[PDB]
């Protein structure tokens, strides 16, 4: 098989700065025809992949004019002249000359835009949910950049271990932020048997760390 | 306009068969040669097949090749991916994928994708529990223990949706899945205005619609 | 076999 390598596989890069993709090959791409069948796919999350560039650097119709593509004999060049907010996403190379068609291992495009501290929300485990004997307790972190946060949990004033979970959104293709749940796991029995549930929050955006608590009855 | 429609995915366990099917239309279906690409959760894309526009020539990629067969019915504007002896490692999404205005070389046009999990594990839908907010608020909904993927997440059947975050699924210790949908709401309407998430769980049929009140 | 699968 054709095996298309991408590099890199993640890119981040700021705001209207440049931006490359490269692809290179095992194989001629070279058809009997004198074309290339070199390709160019966005995907963003959750959606069907969109082709950008076929042959090289033919651009696709409606894809904008930052977009090209071309060869440099060593590989095959992705270019976005200017970087866009809405550019996040997926973005692989698909060789069409031999059977079988294969893709690249893909490309992962973030955005660098400036920091921003997330505002911090608390959440308590319901009382429909403290019925069947298991507590979830919620912290959210949203809109801030960039990814890289510290979420510690204390319970009663003593630090958590080992019995929370972390999930982040997708880049958002307009401000560009991320938004963080953490979620702390406990049985009724040991969320009945403490008062004060705080989750702290360090953050390159934030000067000192934020604690968001409730007491448990309140 | 050109559009495919993917359907026949679902749990299956490994060992097991799974029919998928592809509805064409809009187009001369029968002029166009079509392909299968499947992507695994998170992972990149893969071409998997390809069958000829009358049916004639097939081609799969070795490490499915003995165990799917790819097939059309020009008649029905269908395509079809028949897949035995299923391992863990074809879970993924499936795409039915063809070349429009040009097939040589190329793929532009693309269904959206049936999602076929090969797992021994039951089918569960979630429970909902409501996030209770304490200038900005916030409020949500957590969906939990559920399998498999996915679950989609409205607020106010769909005439709330700035300021929504739906968190993607994370995988539990127990196998099954959770996640969060939030959203920020400015302070004073909680005590004005209602806020009800919608949880459709398609696998197991699950709808649940729960009031997050102050 | 061709790169094209198409009706000519």
């Amino acid at each position: 098989d054709v095996v298309m390598t991408q590099s890199p596989l993640s890119l981040a890069v700021t705001l209207g700065q440049p931006a490359s993709i490269s692809c290179r090959s095992t194989q001629s791409l070279v058809y009997s025809d004198g074309n290339t069948y070199l390709n160019w796919f966005q995907q963003r999350p959750g959606q069907s992949p969109r082709r950008l560039i076929y042959k090289v650097s033919n651009r696709d119709s409606g894809v904008p004019d930052r977009f090209s593509g071309s060869e440099s004999g060593t590989d095959f060049t992705l270019k976005i002249s200017r970087v866009e907010a809405e550019d996040v996403g997926l973005y692989y190379c698909m060789q069409g000359t031999h059977w079988p068609w294969t893709f690249g291992q893909g490309t992962k495009v973030e955005i660098k835009r400036t920091v921003a501290a997330p505002s911090v929300f608390i959440f308590p485990p319901s009382d429909e949910q403290l019925k069947s004997g298991t507590a979830s307790v919620v912290c959210l972190l949203n809109n801030f950049y960039p990814r890289e946060a510290k979420v510690q949990w204390k319970v009663d004033n003593a630090l958590q271990s080992g019995n929370s979970q972390e999930s982040v959104t997708e880049q958002d293709s307009k401000d560009s932020t991320y938004s963080l749940s953490s979620t702390l796991t406990l049985s009724k029995a040991d969320y009945e048997k403490h008062k004060v549930y705080a989750c702290e929050v360090t953050h390159q955006g934030l000067s000192s760390p934020v604690t968001k608590s409730f007491n448990r009855g309140e | 306009q050109v559009q495919l429609v993917e359907s026949g995915g679902g749990v299956v366990q490994p060992g097991r068969s799974l029919r998928l099917s592809c509805a064409a239309s809009g187009f001369t279906f029968s002029s166009y040669g079509m392909h299968w690409v499947r992507q695994a959760p998170g992972k990149g894309l893969e071409w998997v097949a390809v069958i000829w526009y009358d049916g004639s020539y097939k081609s799969y990629i070795e490490s499915v090749k003995g165990r799917f067969t790819i097939s059309r019915d020009n008649s029905k504007n269908t395509l079809y991916l028949q897949m035995n002896s299923l391992r863990v490692e074809d879970t993924a999404v499936y795409y039915c994928a063809l070349g429009y205005s040009s097939g040589q070389g190329t793929l532009d046009n693309w269904g959206q994708g049936t999602l076929v999990t090969v797992s021994s594990a039951s089918t569960k839908g979630p429970s909902v529990f409501p996030l209770a907010p304490s200038g900005t608020a916030a409020l949500g909904c957590l969906v939990k223990d559920y399998f498999p993927e996915p679950v989609t997440v409205s607020w106010n059947s769909g005439a709330l949706t700035s300021g929504v975050h739906t968190f993607p699924a994370v995988l539990q210790s127990s196998g099954l899945y959770s996640l969060s949908s939030v959203v920020t709401v400015p302070s004073s309407s909680l005590g004005t205005q209602t806020y009800i998430c919608n949880v459709n769980h398609k696998p197991s049929n699950t709808k649940v619609d729960k009031k997050v009140e102050p | 076999m061709p790169n094209d699968p198409n009706r000519n």
